[PDB]
């Protein structure tokens, strides 16, 4: 629906599935210790990277699909924190290489 | 006591358990209930994997704690 409340149930599904994801790549990267992250660990968080990074896309493409003022700037604030464990994540790499 | 298991694919598991129970078998309730091999899950507890060997009282884990549940993909 263009109002964005028309499949709200819909809607709330996905954002909990997207929150669940954001959720555990940042309390990973707040757990694990750079320099000392296993291979095994490395590789979960690029798969959590991953998969955050489509789930952005996609928040960026409903955005401006829906008219509701306070659903669209849910999704900006979901946008945000997306981008803010995408950071540290990036800062975790500079810290673990280099 | 009840503690709950997110999966990364919208799926909510409740499970009766014990400050005793250590993670294999809480990994092995969890495939009597949803059917996922013990060797597939990787539990987390606040951002840390947790061991087979520890139980839930080692990880701090209580009451109406909330665990996640990630699968380890078959192919990488």
């Amino acid at each position: 629906g263009p109002l964005g409340s028309e499949q709200i149930g819909k809607l709330r599904s996905e954002l909990e599935m997207v929150s669940g994801n954001v959720r555990v790549m940042s309390e990973m990267l707040t757990e694990l210790v750079p320099t000392q992250a296993e291979p095994a660990d490395l590789e979960l968080l690029q798969e959590l990277n991953r998969t955050c990074r489509a789930m952005q896309q996609r928040v960026l493409e409903l955005i401006p699909q829906i008219a509701n003022e306070q659903l669209t700037e849910e999704l900006l604030i979901v946008n945000d924190n997306l981008n803010n464990v995408f950071l540290r994540h990036e800062r975790f790499e500079r810290f673990r290489t280099g | 006591m009840q503690i709950f298991v997110k999966t990364l694919t919208g799926k909510t598991i409740t499970l009766e358990v014990e400050p005793s129970d250590t993670i294999e078998n809480v990994k092995a309730k969890i495939q009597d209930k949803e059917g996922i091999p013990p060797d597939q899950q990787r539990l987390i507890f606040a951002g840390k994997q947790l061991e087979d060997g520890r139980t839930l009282s080692d990880y701090n884990i209580q009451k109406e704690s909330t665990l996640h549940l990630v699968l380890r993909l078959r192919g990488g």
